[PDB]
């Protein structure tokens, strides 16, 4: 099996679709030295599912609120630029090899950190209980994640804001 | 020199050919005038909308009069 | 780093070249006793044991020997530099003679060995700080309306007022008295204090005074050892004076003064009058640029377009207005070198700094 | 390996320079934890307590680099808490 | 007048020695501004500006340049310092480029020489 | 710029006084910039020799056979469509 | 009229923006008052292409 096979599986792997396959993506022959970075590399994609399925989930049922729109409505604009991203790489692949993703790949690596445990830490949250708990992601001094957090919260509490601008009701 | 000047005479002429298809069409246009419609009309420019402007500000040029 | 000293009439202005604000200002006196030569703030402290001299006291170098010692304490004392290593921008009053000229450029090489000189007009350098080279500008402590155009001050529609600051300061001592306190003695600093922070010129005089007369809402408190004073119509009856004169037994106010204007060339009187600058402390007064702007409207034709400009930092407008020249890059070829003062002497100042 | 280990310290400096611990009469609120004392700062363990302490009693009524033999922080703080003072003893009279 | 400018050398300078260079900016504001002052209607200006917008198309465009000056009579050397200073092609035009100037900008380092596009290893 | 020049032409004024009609000028001129029929010199040739034999003057529809073709001769004119479309209507 | 003054500021924000001036809010209202104290508008062309020549030396 050549280098540029995995190359091309991988280029794939980052999205959800399946040598490659499916909760590790288990590789199945190839060196020892390239199933190991392969293994790191292919569960960067399987992160991209959990975030994938929430705002696919909840983009469903019509019961999610206001906020919880804003919300699964923000994840997406936080998906095209990884949609982006995967664009400039398969342009290259007619040279890039595994240890040159490393260094390419090395910061999506915390984004679809943050996000993929932020959507796990406000789980059935509705209202604005949820803006409340994506807000409780901002005490963290990281200057890179404080600085990506305290975004989604200028987008999730927008709604919020609008009902003030305009507390449990009763029917 | 020369071709910078044997130009300023082929200017010179047709400018006062058209001022003869002037008269004898007996458009209100004089030399000064018809100087500035000739230089627009080379750039291009719709001669049904230039001449819808002159049929207007010469329109209006009496009522302040 | 190239040295700017603005000579004032009370209060002397240095730094360097390129900064937003003078490093030091201190008083333009030199006291000798009644360490033999105080200069600056030190010589107001100890004026008891001393007997104070004001070299420059209306905007003119009187008395060279002690001018001489204001600039060695600048340069030793405030600045902290040897002359003989920097260059030097120093400034003049509007109407400067032509022998005190010479004289400056003549201390500055061959006392101070200064490697390079220069000297601008206070009002020119005002004017610089506003962004303009034309315009009618400087009222001070001691001490003009001066109509510039392109950068030259015109010396024949230039005017002096001998009305400043410290006539101001006096006069309020006077009505503060007059009140029922009592400010005569040297009195003077708190005064003067009080001046600086609690008056204003008023849109319209009587107005002013009768709304003081008829109510307290115009009223101020001044703590002192503790008393506290109130001055009422005071506050603006006390800059009153600069535009009318009589209040102190004086014969024209400033906005008339700024005649200056009529003495200009017709073609350029509109510039004039659509760029009237305030400079100097005096000029502080809350209320001043709409005063202006009032009165000289009504002294100008109804066509005229007026505008006053009040600079925020137009009591530094001067030392800032040498900041901005001596750190131009076309102004380096404008100093007068140490080479060509050997090679022309002190009259060159006339053809260098024109 | 110095001008490294001073681009962490520049950078591991700025969470705790935007922000002593708290508590929930007035004595206890705020009080030093004497461990966690820099011992180039000590001179000036107690103007730092008592200028953040006064800015509190005030706001619920209603930049600095790392020298060595250059002391441009410790006269950075007493410019801060020479002003915290003059807003709340102005604040009382 | 004089703290006007002052402000005014603040915004232009780019937030990060930032306390020198201020003193040296507002020196190329007064060395640049009195060039000038030792060397017309105001509404025309703008209809020139005006016609050049209708040609190249955009036409509501410019019937609301005109539509403001028209309100904002009712300041005017203010307006005389502003004038100094397919649809889907192109869409798919400019998701293309992305991707030119995104592979070059990361290729130009990964295939060098080793150290230099490194900013550590130039220390 | 050059629209304005022509509203100072016509009406004897200042660009700081004339701002009205050069408003007017520019919501015409503007929208209407491209040429909306295919140009040739000759069918408007053919015009203007018609005009003037209409008016009885069939000595000048003969001269302006001679003037337009001087036209050609010395080559400075890139546009002599526009020209002739425009001094015809006038 | 401080909410005047802000309209008539707001509204002048737009036509620097279609205009492509790179002048952000901030060093837009350090200009507009600028040139309200009766600064000569051709020379500020100068002082900010200039300002913006020398930051770019830097970068």
């Amino acid at each position: 099996i050549t280098e540029a096979a995995l190359v091309r599986d991988i280029l794939y792997v980052f999205q959800g679709i399946d040598n490659i396959k499916m909760n590790c993506y288990k590789v199945e022959n190839l060196s020892r030295s390239l199933r190991d970075t392969a293994v790191r590399l292919s569960e960067l994609g399987w992160l991209h599912n959990k975030i994938r399925r929430y705002t696919d989930q909840r983009s469903l049922d019509r019961s999610f609120g206001l906020v919880g729109q804003s919300f699964c409505a923000a994840l997406h604009q936080e998906l095209r630029e990884y949609y982006r991203l995967l664009s400039v790489l398969h342009s290259q692949l007619q040279s890039l090899t595994l240890r040159r993703l490393l260094v390419w790949t090395y910061d999506p690596k915390i984004r679809l950190k943050t996000l993929a445990a932020l959507v796990d830490h406000c789980q059935g949250r509705k209202g604005g209980e949820l803006a409340s708990a994506v807000h409780a992601y901002t005490k963290t001094g990281d200057p890179y994640m404080r600085s990506l957090v305290q975004h989604i919260l200028s987008l999730v509490s927008h709604p919020v804001l609008s009902f003030l601008y305009r507390v449990a009701s009763d029917p | 020199a020369a071709a910078a000047a044997a130009n300023l005479n082929a200017v010179r002429e047709t400018m006062d050919v058209l001022l003869e298809i002037s008269r004898i069409l007996n458009t209100g246009l004089d030399m000064e005038t018809l100087s500035i419609c000739v230089r627009l009309c080379e750039q291009g420019i719709n001669p049904e909308a230039l001449s819808s402007v002159i049929k207007e500000l010469r329109k209006a040029t009496e009522a302040l009069k | 780093a190239a040295l700017v000293v603005d000579n004032g009439s009370g209060m002397c202005k240095a730094g360097f070249a390129g900064d937003d604000a003078p490093r030091a200002v201190f008083p333009s006196i030199v006291g000798r006793p009644r360490k033999d030569s105080y200069v600056g703030d030190e010589a107001q402290s100890k004026r008891g044991i001393l007997t104070l001299k004001y070299p420059i006291e209306h905007g003119i170098v009187t008395n060279w020997d002690d001018m001489e010692k204001i600039w060695h304490h600048t340069f030793y004392n405030e600045l902290r530099v040897a002359p003989e290593e920097h260059p030097v921008l120093l400034t003049e009053a509007p109407l400067n003679p032509k022998a005190n000229r010479e004289k400056m450029t003549q201390i500055m090489f061959e006392t101070f060995n200064t490697p390079a000189m220069y000297v601008a007009i206070q009002a020119v350098l005002s004017l610089y700080a506003s962004g303009r080279t034309t315009g009618i500008v400087d009222s001070g402590d001691g001490v003009h309306t001066v109509p510039i155009y392109e950068g030259y001050a015109l010396p024949h529609a230039i005017l002096r007022l001998d009305l400043a600051g410290r006539d101001l300061t006096d006069y309020l001592m006077k009505i503060l008295t007059e009140r029922g306190y009592s400010f005569t003695t040297t009195e003077r600093e708190i005064v003067r204090d009080i001046k600086e922070k609690l008056c204003y010129v008023a849109l319209d005089f009587e107005q002013e005074m009768a709304t003081a007369a008829s109510s307290s809402s115009l009223e101020k408190s001044y703590e002192l050892d503790g008393q506290v004073i109130t001055i009422g119509n005071e506050r603006f009856r006390c800059p009153e004076a600069l535009f009318q004169p009589s209040f102190l037994g004086m014969e024209c106010g400033i906005h008339e003064t700024t005649n200056s204007i009529m003495k200009c060339d017709v073609d350029i009187r509109k510039d004039l009058y659509a760029n009237t600058v305030l400079s100097g402390g005096t000029t502080m007064y809350p209320g001043i640029a709409d005063r202006m702007q009032k009165e000289i409207t009504a002294l100008a034709p109804s066509t005229m377009k007026i505008k006053i400009i009040a600079p925020p930092e137009r009591k530094y407008s001067v030392w800032i207005g040498g900041s901005i020249l001596a750190s131009l890059s076309t102004f380096q070829q404008m100093w007068i070198s140490k080479q060509e003062y050997d090679e022309s002497g002190p009259s060159i100042v006339h053809r260098k700094c024109f | 390996a110095q001008e490294l280990c001073l681009y962490l310290t520049k950078a591991a400096s700025a969470p705790y320079f935007e922000v002593v611990e708290e508590h929930e009469y007035w004595d206890q609120r705020y009080t030093i934890v004497q461990q966690q004392i820099p011992s180039f700062l000590q001179k000036m363990a107690d103007k730092i307590l008592s200028t953040g302490k006064y800015l509190n009693v005030v706001r619920e009524c209603g930049e600095i680099i790392y020298t060595l033999k250059e002391r441009a922080y410790v006269e950075q703080i007493e410019k801060a808490f020479n002003y915290a003072s003059k807003v709340l003893l102005d604040f009382l009279m | 007048i004089t703290q006007l400018f002052d402000d005014l050398c603040e915004a232009l300078l780019p937030a990060a020695n930032r306390k020198r260079a201020k003193r040296s900016l507002k020196k190329v504001a007064y060395n640049a501004l009195f060039t000038n002052l030792f060397q017309l209607p105001a509404r025309n200006k703008i209809l020139m500006l005006s016609f050049d917008l209708r040609v190249g198309g955009l036409g509501p465009k410019a019937d609301r340049l005109e539509e403001l000056v028209e309100e904002l009579e009712a300041v005017g050397s203010v307006l005389d310092l502003l004038v100094q200073l397919m649809d889907v092609q192109s869409l798919i035009s400019r998701e293309e480029c992305l991707c030119h100037s995104m592979i070059q900008e990361t290729l130009q380092v990964m295939e060098a020489a080793p150290g230099t596009g490194l900013p550590t290893v130039g220390l | 710029v050059l629209l304005q020049n022509l509203c100072c032409r016509i009406l004897g004024r200042s660009e700081a006084d004339v701002a009205q009609q050069f408003q007017y000028a520019v919501r015409v001129i503007g929208s209407n910039f491209a040429p909306t029929v295919e140009r040739d010199e000759f069918l408007v040739a053919e015009k203007i020799k018609k005009e003037l034999i209409r008016q009885r003057r069939e000595a000048d529809a003969a001269l302006f056979s001679e003037l337009h073709r001087k036209l050609h001769s010395q080559g400075v004119l890139k546009n002599k469509w526009s020209i002739l479309y425009l001094l015809l209507s006038l």
